[PDB]
C-alpha cells in the first residue's frame, strides 16, 4: 500500500497505525566499527523491523514491513526468513508471493537470497510449471547467470523436467557457441538422461563437437568439452581421432589442438603403444612449443607437463 | 620490459575465428580497454603498489560508511574481515583501540545460537561467521579469541549440517560448497571438529568437481573459481584432498589465466577479473601442497604453476583506484572485498614456499612486497599458527572426561 516513493510517504514513526509500538534501535554499540550511516528511510524502517522481529508480531502490517525492509536491502536473509514465517502464519497467498519474488529477481537477479526465496515457494507449491520459462528470461537477459542455471538444475533434477533440455541447450549453443554454461547443461542433461557409453550418442556428440571446433577452432568450451566426454574412455581407444585431430592442424591450429594432441600421447603412452620414444618426443615439442612460444601463460603448467611425461616414460 | 609490454604480446589478443558471439565481443571490449592501461605507461617510462592511497582507504572505511552501504548492512563482519585483512597485507599494525571496537562488534554480531550474523541482532549465517572468526583471528589477541563462544559454534554447524554431507548457508537456508569451506575454516581454527562434524562432507565437495576438472556450486553446475577455491580449501583442512582428481583440477585452473590481460577469469569463457588473483591463483599453493604430499617428482622449486609476473602486472596496472582502494578490472569502481582478494592474490603471486623452498617475485619497485597470506584461510600465516595453537589449550567440546 504506502510506496517508498510516493511524494507523500510518512516516516513509520509519523504514522498512527504505529503508534502502539515502540521502536528498536540497532545497537552498535558506543564506538561502533564498519557504521553505516543509514539515510532516514532506512533507519525507520529497521527500527521497525527490529521491534517487530523482537516481539515476533505475526502481523499483516508486519508483513507489509517486511516489503519495505527487502527493497532497502533484498540481502538482508534475516528479514527474509521472517518473511517466510509471516508468509505461513498469515497464510498467504503464494501465487501473489511467486509474482512478488518474480520481479524481484528481476530486478536483482545475482543475489543469493532471492532465488533461495523463489525456491522455497516452489517447495511449498510442489509446482514447477512456471519455472523454465522464467528461467529462461532470466537467462535471456545473462545467459550465464550462475543462479539461474542452478536454479534451472534444480527445477530439473527435482520435478523430472529433461525432455526439453537438450533443446533449450541447443538453440543457446546456436545464440552463443562459446557460452560454457550451456555447455555444462548439454553435459548435465546428457550424463542424467542416455549417458555417453550408448556408441551412438558418444559419435552424434564427437561429431557435433567437432563440426563445432572447425567452425570456431579457438573455442575452448567445445574442446573442454571433447576432452571431457573422451578423456574417461581412454583416447587412444579411439585411434582415428589422433589423425582426424592432424587434419585440421594446418587450416584450423590452436592451442587447444596441440593440448589435446598432448593428452592423446599421454593415452597412448599409459596404453603401451609401439613407438613408445617417438611418441614421447612428440609430447615433449609440443610442450616446448606451448611453454615457450603458443601458450607462454601457462609456461609453468606446460613445462611440468613435459618434466612429468619425462618422468615417467623413460628408460 | 614488463611482460604485457613486450611486442609479441599483442599476438595473445583474441582470435574470433571471425564468428562473433557475445562472448566474444565482451572479451573483445576489455581487451581493447586493457590494452590502453598497456600503453598508458608506455608513452613516458615504474610499477608501484599506491600503499598509502588504499591505506587512506582502508582507515576510513574500517570506521564509518555512507548510506551508499546499505545493501552491505547484513555483511559487515565481512567488511571488518576484508579491511583487517587489507591492512594486514599492507603490513599495517592495526591500533588497540580499533582492535578492540571489532571485538566487541563482533561480539554483538554473535548469536545466542551461536555462530555470527551480519550485524547486531541478525541471525547467524556461515559467511559472516566466516568472516568473524577470520576477523578475530587477525586481530590475534586474547581479548578476541575469547569472544568466540565455541561449544554454541559448534552446535551452530551441527543444526546446518545435511544428511548428505553438505552444510547448510543458514537455518532455512540454501547449500553449496561455500558453506562446507566456512564451517571447515571455522571449526579448524577453533579446534571443534569431533569424529562425525564432516562425515560425507568430502564425498559431497568431490561430487561438485565436474568434466572441466574444476568445482560447481553444487554437484552438476559450472566450475567456478570461487566454489573451486571453497572446496578444494576445504579438502585440505580435511585432508582428504585425494578424493578429486587433481590432475585435471590443475588443468582447469592454469587454463583460467587470462593470456592477454594477465589475471584471472572465474569460470571458461567468462571476464578477467581481479578477485579471482586469489580465488583462482590461490588453488596453486594448495594443488602444489597436494601434488607434493603425493609424491610429485616434476613440481617446480622457485614457481607456483601460474604466470606470477603476468598477474601481479594485472593487479598493479589495471585493479589499482588512483584514489586508493582495488578493483574488479577497469571501469569499475573501488570496493573493499575487491582491495582484499586483488592484495591476496599479489601476495600468493609475489612469495612462493614448498619444504624449504622460498623464491619471491616482486614486479615493479620491491616496496610493493606484500606479506604473505595462507592460502587455506587466507589470512597471515602466523595468525593461523596462533590461533590453532590458542585452541588446541581447549578440548574439543566434549569431551574432555
Ligand atoms: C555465483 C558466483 C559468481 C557469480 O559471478 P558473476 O556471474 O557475477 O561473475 P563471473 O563472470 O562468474 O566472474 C560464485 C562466486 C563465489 C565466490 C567468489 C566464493 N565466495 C565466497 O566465499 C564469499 C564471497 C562474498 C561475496 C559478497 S558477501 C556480501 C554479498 N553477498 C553475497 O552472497 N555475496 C557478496
Ligand atoms: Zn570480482
Amino acid at each position: 500500500f504506502l510506496s517508498l516513493d510516493s511524494p507523500t510517504y510518512v516516516l513509520y514513526r509519523d504514522r498512527a497505525e504505529w503508534a502502539d509500538i515502540d521502536p528498536v534501535p540497532q545497537n552498535d554499540g558506543p564506538s561502533p566499527v564498519v557504521q553505516i550511516i543509514y539515510s532516514e528511510k532506512f533507519r525507520d524502517v529497521y527500527d521497525y523491523f527490529r521491534a517487530v522481529l523482537q516481539r515476533d508480531e505475526r502481523s499483516e502490517r508486519a508483513f507489509k514491513l517486511t516489503r519495505d525492509a527487502i527493497e532497502l536491502n533484498a540481502a538482508n536473509y534475516t528479514v527474509w526468513h521472517f518473511r517466510r514465517v509471516l508468509l505461513r502464519s498469515l497464510q498467504k497467498d503464494l501465487q501473489e508471493e511467486m509474482n512478488y519474488i518474480i520481479a524481484i529477481i528481476e530486478e536483482q537477479p545475482k543475489n543469493y537470497q532471492v532465488w533461495h526465496h523463489r525456491r522455497v515457494l516452489v517447495e511449498w507449491l510442489k509446482d514447477p510449471s512456471q519455472e523454465l520459462e522464467f528461467i529462461a528470461d532470466i537467462l535471456n537477459q545473462d545467459a550465464k547467470n550462475y543462479h539461474a542455471w542452478q536454479h534451472r538444475q534444480w527445477v530439473i533434477q527435482e520435478f523430472r523436467l529433461w525432455d526439453n533440455e537438450l533443446q533449450y541447450v541447443d538453440q543457446l549453443l546456436k545464440e552463443d557457441v562459446r557460452n560454457n554454461s550451456v555447455w555444462n547443461q548439454r553435459h548435465f542433461v546428457i550424463s542424467n538422461t542416455t549417458g555417453y557409453s550408448d556408441r551412438a550418442v558418444l559419435e552424434r556428440e564427437v561429431q557435433y563437437t567437432l563440426e563445432m571446433i572447425k567452425l570456431v577452432p579457438h573455442n575452448e568450451s567445445a574442446w573442454n568439452y571433447l576432452k571431457g566426454i573422451l578423456q574417461d574412455r581412454g583416447l587412444s581407444r579411439y585411434p582415428n581421432l589422433l589423425n582426424q585431430l592432424l587434419d585440421l592442424q594446418p587450416s584450423h591450429s590452436s592451442p587447444y589442438l596441440i593440448a589435446f594432441l598432448v593428452d592423446i600421447y599421454e593415452d597412448m603412452l599409459e596404453n603401451q603403444c609401439d613407438n613408445k620414444e617417438d611418441i614421447l618426443n612428440k609430447a615433449l615439442e609440443l610442450c616446448e612449443i606451448l611453454a615457450k612460444e603458443k601458450d607462454t601463460i601457462r609456461k609453468e603448467y606446460w613445462r611440468y607437463i613435459g618434466r612429468s611425461l619425462q618422468s615417467k616414460h623413460s628408460r | 620490459p614488463l611482460y604485457s609490454l613486450r611486442p609479441e604480446h599483442a599476438r595473445e589478443r583474441l582470435q574470433d575465428d571471425s564468428v562473433e558471439t557475445v562472448t566474444s565481443i565482451e572479451q573483445a571490449k576489455v581487451e581493447e580497454k586493457i590494452q590502453e592501461v598497456f600503453s598508458s605507461y608506455k608513452f613516458n617510462h615504474r610499477l608501484v603498489l599506491q600503499r598509502e592511497k588504499h591505506f587512506h582507504y582502508l582507515k576510513r572505511g574500517l570506521r564509518q560508511l555512507t548510506d551508499a552501504y546499505e545493501c552491505l548492512d547484513a555483511s559487515r563482519p565481512w567488511l571488518c574481515y576484508w579491511i583487517l585483512h587489507s591492512l594486514e597485507l599492507l603490513d599495517e599494525p592495526i591500533p588497540q583501540i580499533v582492535a578492540t571496537d571489532v571485538c566487541q562488534f563482533l561480539e554483538l554480531c554473535q548469536s545466542p545460537d551461536g555462530g555470527f550474523g551480519g550485524g547486531p541482532g541478525q541471525y547467524p549465517h556461515l559467511a559472516p561467521t566466516y568472516a568473524a572468526v577470520n576477523a578475530l583471528c587477525i586481530i590475534g589477541t586474547e581479548e578476541a579469541y575469547n569472544v568466540i563462544n565455541r561449544e554454541k559454534l559448534l552446535q551452530y554447524l551441527y543444526s546446518l549440517k545435511q544428511p548428505d554431507g553438505s552444510f547448510l548457508m543458514h537455518v532455512g537456508g540454501e547449500v553449496d560448497v561455500r558453506s562446507a569451506y566456512c564451517a571447515a575454516s571455522v571449526a579448524s581454527l577453533t579446534n571443534i571438529i569431533t569424529p562425525d562434524l564432516f562425515e560425507g562432507t568430502a564425498e559431497w565437495i568431490a561430487r561438485c568437481q565436474n568434466w572441466e576438472g574444476g568445482i560447481g556450486g553444487v554437484p552438476g553446475m559450472e566450475a567456478h573459481g570461487g566454489y573451486t577455491f571453497c572446496g578444494l580449501a576445504a579438502l585440505v583442512i580435511l585432508k582428504k584432498e585425494r578424493s578429486l582428481n587433481l590432475k585435471s583440477l590443475l588443468q582447469w585452473v592454469t587454463s583460467r589465466q587470462m593470456r592477454f590481460e594477465g589475471g584471472f577469469q572465474g569460470r571458461c569463457n567468462k571476464l578477467v577479473d581481479g578477485c579471482y588473483s586469489f580465488w583462482q591463483a590461490g588453488l596453486l599453493p594448495l594443488l602444489h601442497r597436494a601434488l607434493h604430499a603425493q609424491g610429485d617428482p616434476a613440481l617446480s622449486m622457485s614457481h607456483w604453476m601460474f604466470h606470477q609476473q603476468a598477474l601481479q602486472e594485472y593487479i598493479l596496472m589495471c585493479c589499482q583506484c588512483p584514489a586508493g582502494g582495488l578493483l574488479d578490472k577497469p571501469g569499475k569502481s573501488r570496493d573493499f572485498y575487491h582491495t582484499c582478494y586483488c592484495l591476496s592474490g599479489l601476495s600468493i603471486a609475489q612469495h612462493f614456499g614448498s619444504g624449504a623452498m622460498l623464491h619471491d617475485v616482486v614486479m615493479g619497485v620491491p616496496e610493493n612486497v606484500l606479506q604473505p597470506t595462507h592460502p587455506v584461510y587466507n589470512i597471515g600465516p602466523d595468525k593461523v599458527i596462533q590461533a590453532t595453537t590458542h585452541f588446541l589449550q581447549k578440548p574439543v567440546p566434549g569431551f574432555e572426561e
